[PDB]
């Protein structure tokens, strides 16, 4: 499950620098969030995954894990769990990757808009600056779509010998 | 044969298993996780009734499996009701349209999978696939497919309230929550484009293709 | 940098050191390595073992020993996590195959 | 078939190169119990016949027998659609 | 099938998104713009007043080219029901 | 389409087999003092056979056995004689299991036609040949042609001056 | 459509039949001195056969076993003799299947018309041949059209003077 | 398409045999003096066979067993004796499983023609050769064609002057 | 589109090492890399064909014909020998 | 549109490398490659259509056509030889 | 394909036992004085075997127990004797399975063709060779072939002398 | 990436290697080569990682058997998990000291 919360956070952060959910910004957790582009990737990933037959994956190591590990009562190891606490990393370090393909122009224009609060005061931002950066929001990650199956299979890999190292 | 006690006490208590039939041998479960998803879209969590929606599902299923129940029928219950074929006998004999039925709809991965957890032997044709393997391999691909079916069903009432959220941002009405101006045109396109028609001759062409 | 780009980028950067490694060989000149590294699927059991394609191009009639061939296949083997020494081939400039 | 000839001796050639179950004792039970009950039917038909050698004691034990078999039979049905019922209520 | 598939999916779906959302936010932003630069040129500085004319334009906006987004987003829907049994696996 | 295929694969086996006949009955009649033409009737029919052999064990020393129950009573009281054998026995047989595709492209019967010239001698006088080389002839186009009596093969050569 | 690739198939295979003919007849009887037509039956009808062949076990020698209850009672009180065998036999048997797609486009009934020329002499008397010549000609015929009795095949060589 | 390579096959194994024959031919015979040419009759039918083999145990001496049960009774009151013997014997058999599967393009029969030349000394007369050298010279052939008699194998060697 | 390009650069490397070859003038390999059936009886598997062009009477040694083959086999994952085609600038079959 | 110009690649090459051989002085291949299915029944063979131009009169040997036939078979995943037709300008099938 | 294969690795077998053969019947005949073709049957058919074979236990000294139940009974009253023997035996046996999987490319069959020269003095005379000779060529061509009986080899040496 | 980090890593360590190696008397270059196990989707597996050395010697500066030990230890030693017996030493001739 770590891997589809990496893509949620990717895709919950650039819907947040698109301005879609600025009451979080002022009121956080206040019953007033919709991660709408959070969903639309956390449901492509799923596609993604079963398309990459990673669940048939999941039940042969299942069945696996037995002869690394069998029913009896066997010994167990520690920092082992850190492992897989360690992991908690991953989602925050692979989801800034996926953004930074859009996060880091999305600055350049929201740089770019400062150079116009500069010039005659007021009269620009939250009049101009929302619509524009939302259009150019959504047309960056529609190109940047095609770019998640080569970071969605990394990311399934990643986890998957992550695994395999640490359950035994 | 077996006594006829016996034969009673096989069909009684094979009459219990009918859920079983109908979940895990029959197209109920891409039905009945395809209209869970959709009513999860659509942000009416209780909308058609769960009766409402099971009845459907019930008749879309007794409407699809229709030839498969006929060749049962015709190769297995009428020789069994005019005493030519033994109750030990009908059993294997019906179990085989099912079984078609059932690897048709199935995936080459999830069977060589379900192959290799069982340590069987090459499987050189799919004459040689017992039930033991077609079942999960069969339960596995009608889980993928309905998942498959309801996330590509997702995606526009998703696009609905990513453009309703961008128009409410693009007047500074940042504190409006979308998903109550969402939830009616989500019921105005699902009440447009046939949301049902649609839907029922895309499941049951899903199936028939 | 793509995860897939990443190996790749792996795959070139250990063919180069090995041909390099070749080279410095005496009687060798010039040496060109490929590596096959295989793929996981969820339809096999044994993943299929790596393959090397070594090239060399030796000095004027400076011939490779048994010897210098079984260590070039003992050093291209290792250099490759699960490399079988039996699937390195080793070709000299002519079309010889040494291995 | 002549292609499940094929697989026959395919898996012969399989256990050539390598060198019951649950339902298959229900099934085994299930055939013990109705062979039993025929047997004492058979019996007992053939002295309603007329036929010399059969003995009533025999025809009745046989039958006794028979319906003690049956209801072992019975309960052991019983429970194990009771176990079956219980198993299908775990919730997941 | 194939991810393929599946990405075109997702691109084809969220352009048909951003031609959704397009004219009207173009349409908010020029309004915005043309009321910022009057306000610059006549020294006038009020945050109020560039959100009136934002509501009416906004609004005109689905009064000419709503039937286009209606028919097109219903497009786009019949399209991907009646192609649902085609793209499964 | 594939039967235009198949009258090839035919017209080659022809043209083979009457190449060796003339490849051996050029150097003792010599060239153009032979002519030979081959037809051929070839099996085009997919057929797929499988066979099962039961070694039979109704002979008591070659028979193998599993399991055998033997009871044997005699209440000698022939006088009131009673003998009761009750004889049970588990056989194992060997079986051999042959599964067969025959090629497509057999040849069923060959029949071969091979005309041979007279003998023009220095004075010109065609003068025809002899029994014994005739027989010879025969058995040489016999072992060119593979000449089989199981397939129903078929050759006739005769003698006869060549047309100018 | 598929009527005509069959009626070009027939005509191409009696072309080569005639042609195979005319090569043999040539060097003898000399060129333009034979023709020869040739007209074929062909099958082009789709059939498919399984065949299922039992060996007979009816002979204790040949019969294969399994397993076998014989139970012999001899009650000897001829007298008050009682004698009862009760035997049961489980055999395994010799099986073989045949699976035969024969081919579309073969050869049922082949019939040959040939005609030869007279022999016209340095003085240029139409000499009529020979029955030793007329023999060999019809042996050589029946060799190139692969002529089988089976089939039904029929052979018509006649000697006439040819117009001008 | 299949069949070509079939029959390139069957060419590449007659060229060989061919080859094989005339080095050996040649020393003796003499270049040119010798000719032969060879037709292979090839086995292009996938063949699979499994074989099982029981060894007898008939015979109590070689009869391996697993558990024996012998009850006996003799009530002696012949007078009125009583015997019974009741013997359930399980055995264990020896097994041979073998699986075949035959090779495809081997040779089923092979007929080879071979014509050696006459000898012609210094003053030119072609003298034949002798009984002795012809044995000789057919023994040699036989051993270069790899001559069995199982496959069915035919030899003709026959002596006749080359022709200019 | 990650994929066919890892391909073409395979591709054109195996070709670059062909050449390489002394009696080799230039090399054109094509790979087919597809994806395999399992329990569909007799599937199929990963294939090359590669074409030579000899200098001129450059005739390439059996012990050649039989080291390309190894490179374009290894070369590629799962590539059974068998599965390599070699042919030369006049349309021979070398393997 | 990324696998139709996949398609057309894999052609422009083909053709390229054919019109290579000698007697080729150019090469049209026309690839018709299916849908595929990853279910447990439905799968269908690909196909190839070449066209070649010859030098004048230079005639491509039986060992040409059938080396032809090999690269556009590999070149095409699951290509089956016999798919493959191969053509010359004057329409004759070399197949 | 493969049939390439198989027949280059039949023509590497055979030369090899050629050089083996000419190597040492080189020095004592001289170079160029002898000549030999071998030609070989080999076997290109995957097979494979799983043999189980058990000891025998018939005989009580060599029988290996686990359990034996052995109930004796005597009522003596031969008068009215009553003698009762039930005896039951659990048996352990000895056991050996052995899989083979036989080697693909061995040889079958081996013939070999070995001609001699005579023997050209300082005269020139080509004196033939002796009886004692031809025996030791003969003992040294099989101990090159590895002449073997029960592969079904022959070999055949002859003298004769060579062609200019 | 962790990945570049890794190979980072594997670079480095090659590198410092071979330093060690030529600093040694008779060693006038070294070139090590580290073959680092792997993991898998499924299954469990150790591959004892493994180690190519090549050493290019001074004219004539034959390597002691003791040599070849020490410098069989070091690398092995450097390796978490390098069994001495995936260590292969080679010259510049292509001669297998180890």
């Amino acid at each position: 499950q770590f891997a589809f919360a990496a893509v949620r956070t990717a895709g919950e952060f650039i819907g947040l620098q698109m301005g879609l959910s600025f009451a979080t910004f002022v009121d956080p957790g206040s019953h007033l969030n919709m991660p709408v582009l959070a969903r639309i990737m956390d449901m492509l990933a799923m596609l993604l995954f079963l398309t990459f037959n990673g669940h048939l994956w999941l039940i042969s190591l299942l069945v696996d894990t037995f002869h690394t590990l069998p029913i009896g009562s066997n010994p167990v190891n520690s920092n082992a769990f850190m492992a897989l606490a360690r992991a908690g990393g991953l989602i925050f370090l692979n989801g800034l990757m996926l953004a930074l393909p859009v996060i880091t122009l999305l600055l350049t224009l929201n740089l770019a808009l400062g150079l116009l609060n500069r010039m005659a005061p007021q009269l620009s931002i939250f009049v101009i600056g929302f619509p524009l950066t939302l259009t150019v929001g959504i047309m960056l990650m529609a190109a940047l779509m095609p770019l998640i199956a080569p970071f969605c299979e990394h990311l399934f890999s990643e986890i998957f010998n992550l695994l395999a190292d640490i359950v035994s | 044969s077996w006594s006829l006690s016996v034969q009673t006490l096989v069909f009684i208590t094979s009459l219990t298993f009918l859920p079983a039939i109908l979940l895990m041998m029959t197209s109920f479960t891409r039905i009945i996780i395809v209209f869970g998803l959709l009513r999860n879209a659509l942000g009416t969590p209780s909308a058609p009734p769960n009766q409402v929606l099971l009845g459907l599902a019930l008749f879309l299923t007794f409407f699809i499996m229709s030839p498969v129940i006929d060749k049962i029928y015709v190769d297995a219950y009428q020789p069994f009701s005019e005493q030519k074929i033994s109750m030990q006998e009908a059993l294997d004999k019906g179990a085989q349209p099912l079984r078609a039925f059932m690897l048709r709809q199935t995936r080459e991965a999830d069977l060589a999978l379900f192959a290799r957890l069982a340590n069987s032997g090459p499987l050189q044709g799919p004459e040689a696939v017992p039930m033991r393997i077609l079942l999960p391999a069969y339960v596995t691909s009608e889980l993928k497919t309905a998942f498959q079916i309801g996330f590509t069903i997702f995606i526009p009432f998703l696009i609905i309230d990513l453009v309703i959220a961008s128009v409410l941002m693009a007047l500074g009405m940042m504190m409006v929550p979308p998903a109550t101006i969402a939830l009616p045109f989500k019921l105005m396109l699902f009440v447009l484009v046939d949301g049902w028609q649609l839907l029922m001759g895309s499941l049951a062409q899903s199936f028939y293709s | 940098i793509s995860q897939f780009s990443e190996q790749v980028n792996y795959q070139r950067a250990l063919e180069g050191e090995l041909a390099r490694t070749i080279e410095t060989l005496g009687p060798v000149k010039s040496a060109r390595v490929h590596l096959a590294m295989p793929k996981p699927s969820l339809f096999v059991r044994e993943q299929k073992s790596p393959s090397a394609s070594v090239t060399v191009t030796l000095e004027p009639g400076r011939a490779l020993d048994e010897g210098q061939i079984s260590a070039v296949v003992h050093l291209v083997s290792s250099a490759v996590a699960g490399l079988p020494p039996g699937n390195v081939t080793l070709v000299d400039q002519s079309g010889h195959l040494l291995t | 078939a002549i292609q499940g000839i094929e697989g026959v001796i395919s898996q012969l050639q399989a256990t050539a190169m390598a060198a019951v179950s649950f339902a298959g004792q229900l099934h085994a039970a299930l055939d013990r119990i109705s062979d039993r009950q025929a047997a004492a039917r058979v019996q007992a038909e053939k002295f309603t016949l007329g036929e010399p050698g059969i003995a009533l004691n025999d025809v009745m034990a046989d039958m006794q027998k028979a319906s003690v078999s049956m209801q072992m039979g019975i309960q052991v049905r019983n429970k194990l659609v009771a176990a079956y019922q219980e198993v299908m209520s775990m919730q997941v | 099938m194939t991810p393929e598939s599946v990405m075109m999916m997702g691109t084809e779906a969220m352009k048909v998104a951003l031609a959704l959302a397009a004219p009207l936010l173009l349409v908010a932003l020029i309004t915005g713009l043309i009321i910022s630069i009057l306000q610059a040129a006549t020294q006038i500085n009020e945050m109020t007043l560039s959100f009136i004319p934002k509501i009416v334009a906004v609004f005109i906006a689905i009064i000419v080219a709503g039937p286009w987004m209606l028919n097109l987003l219903l497009d786009y829907v019949r399209t991907l029901f009646s192609n649902l049994p085609y793209i499964i696996g | 389409d594939l039967n235009d295929a198949q009258l090839k694969f035919a017209n080659d086996v022809e043209s083979r087999i009457q190449r060796r006949i003339e490849a051996i009955l050029s150097p003792i009649v010599g060239n153009g003092n032979v002519h030979a033409q081959v037809t051929a009737q070839l099996d085009f029919a997919n057929k797929e056979q499988t066979e099962e052999h039961y070694s039979p064990n109704g002979d008591a020393s070659k028979a193998t056995l599993r399991s055998r129950q033997l009871n044997i009573s005699e209440q000698v009281g022939a006088g009131p004689r009673s003998t009761q054998r009750n004889e049970t026995s588990n056989y194992e047989v060997d079986r051999t299991i042959r599964h067969t595709k025959m090629n497509v492209g057999d040849i069923e019967r060959l029949s071969v036609a091979v005309v041979v010239n007279y003998k023009t001698l220095a004075d010109g006088k065609p003068l025809p040949l002899t029994a014994d080389q005739m027989k010879q002839i025969e058995d040489l186009t016999r072992e060119a042609m593979g000449f089989s009596d199981k397939r129903g093969d078929t050759l006739n050569v005769v003698n006869s001056p060549f047309s100018a």
